[PDB]
């Protein structure tokens, strides 16, 4: 009985969001605003408000009531 | 978030059928009430949806010369909270004005912006003593108002899933050679979307790209190669038409809207002051 | 109301307790933000290890909200001398909370009060994040957070240092401080102000340089420290493993950026490592 991960499955009824750490390889970093050093050293990323935005825009696109 | 949210789960409806049907029914068992406790005393439901209307219109402007300023969330949560409370309660139980209120402030509390409530009533334009009077009301019907919602209280709002379809664009879709150009005009029919029954019919996701893409056509851009591709709605064929599908009954409620009479407005005025008076 | 008070179970600082009939009950600003907080916050969250809100009711100002009934709490089994804390029941503690904290965070939602008195444990054994009293959502860059959250003992270096801007490092940091509590049955950093708890850390953990944290000086609040060498992890965790000196040093890293997530810890060698995690059925009972 040992223990394996198996990642949250939550139907999200939209569009498929990049990965975070994809973000700035695939380019979408270049449209959001540079987090400051003081942000940077909080541990707070542009990367998470991208990431966000995506999924926000992206949650229940698919649904119907 | 939206996909598991209790705005999802019971508070998306199923047809504009079923808003009249609940808004009937909150008239009706108002009118038996005052039936069995004491003619055209009573309001009628489209008479009642009239007085709504304008006084979400009132609630907007409010939070639109609210100091200190009101972020965009808090004011589209409190009109959800004002939708969503007159779809099961009469005005004429609930006046409009004490309760329009009652949802800036709930909205304000929610979404974390702390305001305190001397702050709060002295943007009401009002003396002192009616500032007071109306903190005591909205005090008194805040309660009910959590109650009305079902204790749901957090809303999704399109705004953040408009700026992450501009994202989207500008990362995805480089023939839109700026997405910005859209912005406004999008924005623009967001706002004429916030003033239907959309909010409660629709998705947030969905309101958002409805408005990005009623500005793209109107600017005489086409982008059905974003759903098609980007969005990879080729592998779905019923799903991007129910998308469409959507779209297009979306932007029918906005084109059926039709805003309130300053006469009509008057005439409903006096027959709610009547009603709550003898009462 | 149709729920019988039962038992007084407790008081508190927003709030009253009550046992009831199984489930327990809490009761010119108007609403009371704490409580309005954690309503808006469980409604919208369903998970095993996240308390639930069942239920929610009150009259005038007056609210009060119904949860699962929950036997114990984490601080009760490490100050429980008679308990025994064995590397299982370590690591099933360990998976149930940084499973909550995954779901939690995936829902872009921080704990901010994580500590053992706010790990709840049923008759069953399973652990449940609760008091969400500070809990807020993240990832926006228009909202602007307070560095006071979090228990002192558990605060990260980052919000002592006075960020106003963070992720989820704030709370797996605390993770930390409690797997470190669940080793040596004692606060591992306990502090009594912000400069000795960063004092603390830092004679413990090692005074971070530019390289571990490359931003740190940019900090509201950051001060000067000596530069302590540190006590090497396995020094002070003995009998700890490898896999979970690992996991230990992710827990703790002093950039909040490279500091391991709840996702990464959880698939880490340690959890999948023998031996298995305690089923909740053999976890200890106070
Ligand atoms: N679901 C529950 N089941 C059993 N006891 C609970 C439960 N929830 C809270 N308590 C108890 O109530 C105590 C008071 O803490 P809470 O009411 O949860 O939070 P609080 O109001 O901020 O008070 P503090 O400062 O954390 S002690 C807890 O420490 C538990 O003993
Ligand atoms: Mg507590």
């Amino acid at each position: 009985a040992l223990y394996e991960y198996q990642p949250l499955q939550i139907e999200t009824y939209g569009p498929h969001v990049p990965e975070l750490e994809m973000l700035g390889r695939l380019g979408y970093l270049n449209h959001v605003r540079a987090a400051s050093p003081q942000d940077l050293a909080g541990g707070y990323t542009s990367s998470l408000a991208c990431h966000r935005a995506l999924q926000d825009a992206f949650s229940g696109l698919f649904w119907q009531p | 978030m939206y996909h598991n949210s209790s705005q999802k789960r019971h508070w998306t409806f199923s047809s504009e059928e079923q808003l009249a049907r609940l808004r009937a029914d909150a008239n009706r068992k108002f009118r038996c009430k005052a039936v069995a406790n004491g003619d055209p005393v009573f309001l009628e439901p489209h008479e009642e949806m009239t007085l709504c209307k304008y006084y979400e219109k009132r609630l907007l402007e409010f939070c639109s010369v609210f100091k200190p300023a009101m972020p965009r969330s808090v004011v589209g949560t409190a009109c959800m909270y004002f939708k969503r409370f007159y779809l099961n309660n009469s005005v004429m139980e609930y006046h409009p004005r004490i309760i329009m209120l009652t949802c800036a402030f709930l909205a304000c509390k929610v979404d974390e912006f702390n305001v305190s409530s001397p702050q709060f009533v002295g943007n009401l334009r009002e003396s002192p003593l009616g500032q007071e009077k109306a903190l005591e009301q909205i005090l008194e019907y805040e309660l009910l108002l959590i109650q009305q919602l079902n204790f749901h209280l957090i809303v999704h709002n399109p705004y953040r899933p408009f700026e992450g379809f501009l994202i989207d664009l500008k990362t995805r879709y480089p023939i839109l050679e700026n997405p910005e150009i859209l912005r406004k005009t999008a924005d623009d029919f967001l706002n004429r979307i916030a003033l239907t029954d959309a909010y409660l019919l629709y998705t947030p996701s969905q309101i958002a790209l409805t408005a990005i893409l009623s500005s793209a056509s109107r600017a005489g851009i086409t982008m059905e190669s974003y759903l098609s591709e980007s969005l990879m709605l080729k592998e779905n064929r019923t799903c991007l038409s129910q998308l469409l599908d959507i779209m297009k009954s979306m932007r029918n409620l906005v084109k059926k809207y039709e805003p309130p009479r300053s006469e009509e407005v008057a005439v409903l005025k006096q027959k709610l002051e009547r009603c709550h008076s003898a009462e | 109301k149709r729920y019988e008070k039962l038992d007084f179970l407790g008081e508190g600082q927003f709030a009253t307790v009550y046992k009831a009939r199984i489930v327990a009950i809490k009761k010119k600003d108007g609403i009371n933000r704490t409580a309005l907080r954690e309503i808006k916050l469980l409604q919208e969250l369903s998970h095993p290890n996240i308390i639930g809100l069942l239920d929610a009711f009150g009259h005038k100002s007056n609210i009060s909200l119904v949860f699962d009934f929950m036997e114990t709490d984490l601080e009760v089994i490490i100050k429980d001398n008679s308990l025994v804390l064995t590397p299982s029941h370590i690591k099933a503690y360990m998976l149930m909370t940084l499973q909550g904290l995954e779901y939690l965070h995936q829902h872009w939602i921080l704990h901010r009060d994580l500590k053992p008195n706010n790990l709840l444990l049923d008759e069953n054994g399973v652990l449940k994040l609760a008091d969400f009293g500070l809990a807020k959502s993240f990832g926006s860059p228009n909202r602007a957070y307070t560095h006071q959250v979090v228990t002192r003992w558990y605060r990260a270096p980052e919000l002592l240092f006075g960020a106003r801007m963070y992720g989820v490092g704030v709370d797996m940091w605390a993770v930390g401080c409690i797997l470190a509590e669940l080793l040596l049955r004692v606060p591992f950093l306990p502090g009594d102000s912000d400069l000795d708890q960063l004092t603390r850390i830092f004679e413990t953990l090692g005074t971070p340089t530019e390289e571990q944290w490359p931003d740190m000086c940019s900090l509201p609040d950051y001060v000067t420290f000596k530069s302590f060498p540190g006590i090497p992890l396995h020094h002070i965790f003995s009998a700890a493993g490898d896999d979970l000196l690992d996991l230990i040093q992710g827990l703790f890293l002093f950039n909040p950026c490279a500091r391991i997530t709840a996702t990464q810890a959880l698939k880490m060698k340690y959890f999948s490592n023998r031996p298995g995690p305690t089923p909740g059925c053999q976890l200890p009972r106070p």
